[PDB]
């Protein structure tokens, strides 16, 4: 059993109040069965579109998921993350530079 | 040097429960996907059935759905066999695929675990491998028809659908895009984001003029959900002294003028 890694990252350089995408990408799991989600202020983000999942040449999972924001000095965002690997939900915060 | 790789991950629950999804890439760019849920192996490019013949793709995805079920059922046989020494939950992984310059390979993972391969004209256990798996693949090999498919498929079917996709796919696979940058920090850590470009090759360093900082640390390449990547590249710097450095980015898609970002 492999603990899922979770770096999250925007597509284009983050303005404030310029839509952008952001990224959540999630590796090294096993098995592969995963909950993810993004949140904006500690809330499920609604449309979240995630890629197909595949895995790596040392047959670790990964996964894109992504979504459409805008960054403003007003509004946090993350990517929390369920596995079996892990007691509780792991989340990992947009730094706001990614 | 372009890597095709077919991808299957297979989910075992119980006996009344599992799921097969394969994907599909050729090099870093997906061409197929197919879902448990689909009877039919999905393009995900327009040139995904490369120079085949809607003839000859339905004839390949047949031995592809034939292939689909006889794995499943052979694995639930499997497990009511060695039943209760080896048992539900299970998860197998298969890669395989072939290499141009070329050479194939079929390469199946039990656990997370790599266990068996194809090679030559029969299936093999890996050194390491669970003795228990030695019957069933001896019991395998002893199907001459599905080894003789397996060679064909590896050895001819594989390479001459290829070589199709790159010349059917020829604008995507050898698409340009280009990078944007910007950097940022919280003595510093200064981080320079380079984000959209395509191909994955780039160089990305932080400079005083004209000399590289050998400080710089490249991050790993981060997929974008474009079909472009994400890189980082930081520096750890003392504080006072920022002033004068700059993140160059060099790209095949920049036509040989570089960003240059000043902090
Ligand atoms: C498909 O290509 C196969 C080779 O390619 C590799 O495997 C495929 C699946 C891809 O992954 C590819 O990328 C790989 O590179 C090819 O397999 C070869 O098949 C021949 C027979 O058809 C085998 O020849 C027999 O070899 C043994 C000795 O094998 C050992 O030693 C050699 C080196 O000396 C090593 O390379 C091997 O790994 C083994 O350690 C001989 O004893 C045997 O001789 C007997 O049989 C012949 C008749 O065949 C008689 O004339 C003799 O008198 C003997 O009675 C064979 O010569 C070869 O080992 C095997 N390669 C490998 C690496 O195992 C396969 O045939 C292709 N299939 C099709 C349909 O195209
Ligand atoms: C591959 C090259 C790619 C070419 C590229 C072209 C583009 C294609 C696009 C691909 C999209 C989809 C990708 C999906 C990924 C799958 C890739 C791997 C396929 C390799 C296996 C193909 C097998 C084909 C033969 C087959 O179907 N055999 C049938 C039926 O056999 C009967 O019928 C045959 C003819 O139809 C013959 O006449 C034969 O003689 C008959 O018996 C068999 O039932 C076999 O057993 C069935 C099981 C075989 C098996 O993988 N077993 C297995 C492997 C490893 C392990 C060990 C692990 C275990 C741990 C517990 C265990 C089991
Ligand atoms: C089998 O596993 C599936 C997927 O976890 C589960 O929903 C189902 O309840 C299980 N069935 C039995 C009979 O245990
Ligand atoms: C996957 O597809 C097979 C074949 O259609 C089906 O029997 C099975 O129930 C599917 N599994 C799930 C979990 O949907
Ligand atoms: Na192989
Ligand atoms: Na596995």
């Amino acid at each position: 059993q492999k603990t899922p890694q979770i770096q999250v990252y925007s597509r284009h350089p983050p303005e404030n109040g310029k839509p952008n995408i952001l990224n959540c990408y999630v590796t090294q799991f096993h098995p592969p069965h995963i909950e993810i989600q993004m949140l904006k202020n500690g809330k499920k983000i609604p449309k979240v579109e995630m890629s197909d999942m595949s895995f790596s040449k040392d047959w670790s999972f990964y996964i894109l998921a992504h979504t459409e924001f805008t960054p403003t000095e007003t509004d946090t965002y993350a990517c929390r993350v369920k596995h079996a690997s892990m007691a509780e939900p792991k989340t990992v915060y947009w730094d706001r530079d990614m | 040097n372009y890597t095709f790789r077919c991808l299957q991950m297979s989910s075992f629950a119980n006996r009344s429960w599992s799921r097969t999804d394969s994907v599909v890439w050729l090099g870093d760019l997906q061409t197929h996907r197919w879902s448990n849920d689909s009877a039919t192996i999905s393009f995900t490019k327009p040139w995904s059935q490369g120079k085949l013949s809607n003839q000859q793709w339905e004839k390949l995805q047949h031995m592809f759905q034939v292939y689909r079920v006889s794995f499943t059922r052979d694995i639930q046989e499997l497990v009511k066999m060695m039943s209760p020494k080896e048992d539900y939950p299970i998860e197998i992984q298969l890669s395989a695929g072939c290499e141009m310059y070329s050479e194939s390979f079929l390469h199946v993972a039990f656990q997370g675990k790599y266990v068996v391969r194809f090679w030559g004209t029969s299936w093999q256990t890996v050194p390491g491998a669970p003795s228990w798996l030695d019957l069933p693949i001896k019991v395998l090999n002893a199907d001459q028809g599905t080894s003789a498919t397996v060679q064909m498929l590896l050895n001819d079917t594989c390479p001459l659908f290829v070589r199709g996709l790159l010349e059917a796919g020829k604008s995507d696979l050898e698409k340009q895009e280009k990078p944007v940058a910007w950097l940022s920090s919280v003595h510093r850590q200064l981080v320079c984001h380079v984000s959209g470009f395509y191909p994955k090759p780039v160089w990305v360093m932080w400079m005083r003029g004209d000399q590289e900082q050998q400080g710089t640390h490249r991050g790993d390449f981060l997929p974008n959900a474009d079909e472009t990547w994400y890189l980082q590249a930081t520096l750890d710097v003392e504080a006072g002294e920022e002033a004068g450095l700059a993140c160059r980015v060099k790209h095949s898609s920049l036509g040989g003028q570089d960003i240059i970002l000043y902090w």
